DNA sequence: CAGCGGCTCTAGTCTGTCCAGC
DNA sequence: TTTTTTCAGACTAGAGCCGCTG
RNA sequence: GCUG
């Protein structure tokens, strides 16, 4: 819990190109997606409803970890 | 020549989640960026993250509250101290906070200047009520200001991960 | 115009001597040369000069620059021991794997002597995981990512 | 001259006592603050102040853990120190049962007596001092900032806060001016608090070695 | 002139000795993206344009 | 015992392997100038 | 009267000098 | 058997050197 | 050799 609640940049375009990827190979959309041709169209769009099924493990430098939501961070 | 120089020795250095700049061997070249822990592209003030004078304009201008109490002096720094001390900012470096009772120190002193010259409010009752516009701050303004400054700085802070170092030899070079 | 007041100049390196001169306040003399400063001052104020120097040299130019570039750039030229200049020598004391020497200069010694070593080096920084073809641990790669989908460690059955 | 060979010989005493003072060695405020006029009551010209045994110091004492550790600061007359001059210096150093010693040669140190500071024994440590150096307390100079020699108690909080190894600190050279004042050694953490360009403060560390 | 000046490749011949895309817009050609374009891309910190850019559009 | 001190990986290599008695010559996918040097090297033995 | 320590010195030598495009 | 066709640069050995260092 |  001591790493920064706000979501990285370099965390969202991760999350946005994993999801992406995952939805352009048939996986489940959860934002009901209207006349969307584009899978990262689809992802931001996920991302805005905050419905992306991903969580990010952030490694600290001695080898700890902590695990954040996507949810959970904050996106600016 | 010398880009590739400075590219091929500061290009390993990254920002990690501790906030200490650290080689890939694991050494400790910093302890935090730049002392401050701030990210030079989001500074707005030269090298200083806020610029306090313009962000209470614009607050004042975008939410200008007529029917409000616009009291001040002693009320303006009783307010601010109280919205200080309220959970958050205490996650802000203790020298932003001060900086920001700095700037407000200083906005109270200007209010009671131009009272006193034209006029103190006796209680708020004046009778020309154009003078109430001299210096007018009212409480949404106050507490509107404050958070502005509290995310404009949490949101300056550099993320873990910048590539720090590679952005420094570019920024040398060009 | 209030105070008109004289400071002596000197163009030259014994900065010792120049600070112990009887009438040079050697509180206030200071040089342009890092490695004069560094013998003479320890290394914090050989990061100092690094700092100023650089930034003397580029607002003399026009050329505005952050100090939080320069205050990364110092450090990094200062943080094992002595000063280490970011030459083809300074390299070698600052770094231990050696594709990312082998991809600066020097590439026959460096891959020779590595070889006489046996230098195990680990594939890191951005050097070695952009001509080993491995994602860097820079940037996106420093956070790994996981799936929220539908899991969990499960009860087995009774054997 | 005269003038100038006291003026040495009082400011080298007064930096020496500022670098005592520093080091932890106690030294009463009237030889840590002297004026030149009241060092040409004790010694005037520069035959009456001599260099070689008027100055000699064995007076600081390390309060702060044992009465009994004591440093000598020998001023050496001749300009260039052989091992010769060491060997005396370590026969008083001897007698006395003190461990530590300054030597402030003048113009340098022959190379052979060079030598024998490194090896005359681990139990008898002398560090060599360059009158040329003492003649402006680096300590007060304004690019050096302030260091601070850390405890093994903070040493292992700095190290916890972190989760470093030591061998991940920042370095410092024994060789290095300012680590040399101190005398530090070999494993030491000194703190250092550089100035900002505002009016606060930025804490960084490092490792000597 | 632009005509003259104008090229475009996707997938074509690569040279035997290094699999990497040809030199020329004669010989099909492929554009170099350099160890000064590499850096910018290393300082944006993008790790997958990089891969996928070097390796995969490249030799993999 | 000495392989250590003359700063060698025993396992990476020994004193010996330094002098050359057989040459590796390279996979002809490596070379479509250094195969006529080859040819040279023969006839040179 | 003899020796090896560091010096100190001149030259010696290998090492670079923007990206690519035709 | 007979010209040069950039400009530094901070490494690596030697040649000593004189003087204390025995 | 020229363009960038």
């Amino acid at each position: 819990r001591i790493t920064t609640p706000y979501m990285t940049k370099y965390e969202r375009a991760r999350v946005l190109g994993t999801r992406a990827l995952q939805i352009a190979m048939c996986a489940p959309v959860m934002v009901e997606l209207e006349g969307e041709t584009d899978p990262l169209l689809i992802a931001m769009k996920e991302l805005k409803a905050r419905k992306i099924p991903i969580i990010i493990r952030r490694y600290l430098p001695d080898g700890s970890y902590e695990d954040w939501g996507v949810d959970e961070l904050i996106i600016t | 020549y010398m880009q590739r120089r400075l590219v091929k020795s500061l290009e390993d250095l990254c920002s990690q989640y501790d906030l200490t700049v650290r080689s890939s061997t694991g050494d400790i070249i910093q302890f935090i960026y730049g002392g401050d822990g701030l990210d030079p592209a989001a500074m707005e003030g030269k090298d200083e993250p806020l610029e306090f004078k313009r962000v209470l304009d614009n607050i004042k201008a975008v939410f200008p509250c007529p029917s409000e109490p616009a009291l001040s002096k002693n009320e303006l720094i009783l307010t601010t101290e109280s919205i200080m001390k309220k959970s958050e900012f205490l996650c802000c470096q203790d020298s932003f906070l001060q900086e920001i009772k700095k700037f407000i120190k200083g906005v109270s002193e200007k209010i009671k200047k131009t009272r006193d010259k034209y006029g103190i409010n006796d209680n708020g009752t004046t009778e020309p009520r154009v003078l109430y516009q001299l210096d007018r701050i009212t409480p949404t303004q106050v507490e509107k200001f404050l958070e502005t400054c509290r995310d404009k700085y949490m949101r300056a802070q550099m993320e873990p991960g910048s590539a720090v170092g590679a952005l420094c030899a570019q920024s040398i070079g060009e | 115009s209030g105070k008109e007041k004289y400071k002596l100049l000197v163009e030259g390196d014994n900065l010792r001597a120049v600070m112990a001169t009887h009438g040079v306040k050697g509180t206030r003399t200071t040089s342009n040369n890092t490695y004069e400063v560094e013998k003479t001052l320890g290394i914090e104020a050989a990061r100092t000069t690094i700092i100023n120097e650089i930034q003397y040299t580029m607002v003399n130019h026009g050329m505005s620059i952050d100090r939080r570039h320069v205050m990364l750039l110092s450090d990094l030229m200062t943080y094992k021991g002595e000063v280490l200049g970011i030459t083809r020598f300074g390299l070698a004391k600052m770094k231990e794997s050696v594709l990312m020497l082998a991809s600066f200069e020097k590439t026959a010694d460096h891959l020779f002597d590595a070889a006489y070593f046996g230098q195990k080096d680990s594939v890191c920084g951005v050097s070695e995981c952009i001509i080993m073809g491995i994602p860097m641990n820079i940037g996106t790669g420093l956070f790994k990512l996981l799936h929220k989908a539908d899991r969990d460690p499960n009860p087995p059955k009774r054997p | 001259d005269d003038e100038e060979e006291t003026y040495r010989l009082w400011k080298i005493r007064k930096t020496i006592m500022q670098l005592c003072h520093d080091r932890g060695y106690l030294v009463t405020q009237d030889e840590l603050d002297q004026t030149l006029e009241e060092f040409k009551a004790q010694s005037g010209d520069k035959p009456s102040e001599g260099r070689p045994r008027r100055t000699d110091l064995t007076v600081l004492v390390a309060h702060n853990d044992d009465p009994t550790d004591q440093m000598f600061v020998f001023f050496p007359e001749e300009p260039k120190v052989g091992i010769k001059t060491i060997k005396v210096y370590c026969q008083r150093m001897q007698e006395e049962n003190i461990t530590r010693a300054l030597i402030v040669v003048q113009q340098g140190m022959t190379p052979s007596a060079k030598q024998s500071l490194v090896d005359m024994a681990p139990k008898y440590i002398l560090e060599q001092f360059l009158q040329q150096e003492l003649l402006i307390n680096i300590t007060e100079h304004e690019l050096v900032p302030e260091h601070v020699v850390m405890t093994k108690e903070e040493v292992t909080e700095l190290l916890a806060r972190y989760k470093l190894r030591e061998n991940q600190l920042p370095r410092i050279q024994a060789g290095d001016p300012v680590a040399r004042y101190f005398g530090i050694k070999r494993g030491q953490v000194v703190k250092i608090i550089r100035p900002s360009e505002t009016a606060g403060r930025y804490i960084t560390y490092r490792l000597v070695q | 002139m632009v005509l003259d000046k104008m090229h475009a490749r996707a997938r074509g011949p690569r040279a035997v000795l290094t699999r990497q895309p040809t030199e020329g817009r004669s010989r099909d050609g492929g554009l170099r993206l350099g160890e000064m374009e590499r850096d910018c891309l290393i300082g944006y910190g993008a790790s997958m344009l990089l891969l996928e850019r070097l390796m995969i559009s490249s030799d993999a | 015992e000495d392989v250590p001190l003359l700063l060698m990986n025993p396992e990476a290599g020994k004193p010996s392997d330094l002098i050359l008695t057989r040459l590796l010559v390279p996979p002809l996918c490596i070379r479509p100038d250094l195969t006529m040097k080859l040819t040279e090297i023969i006839f040179l033995n």
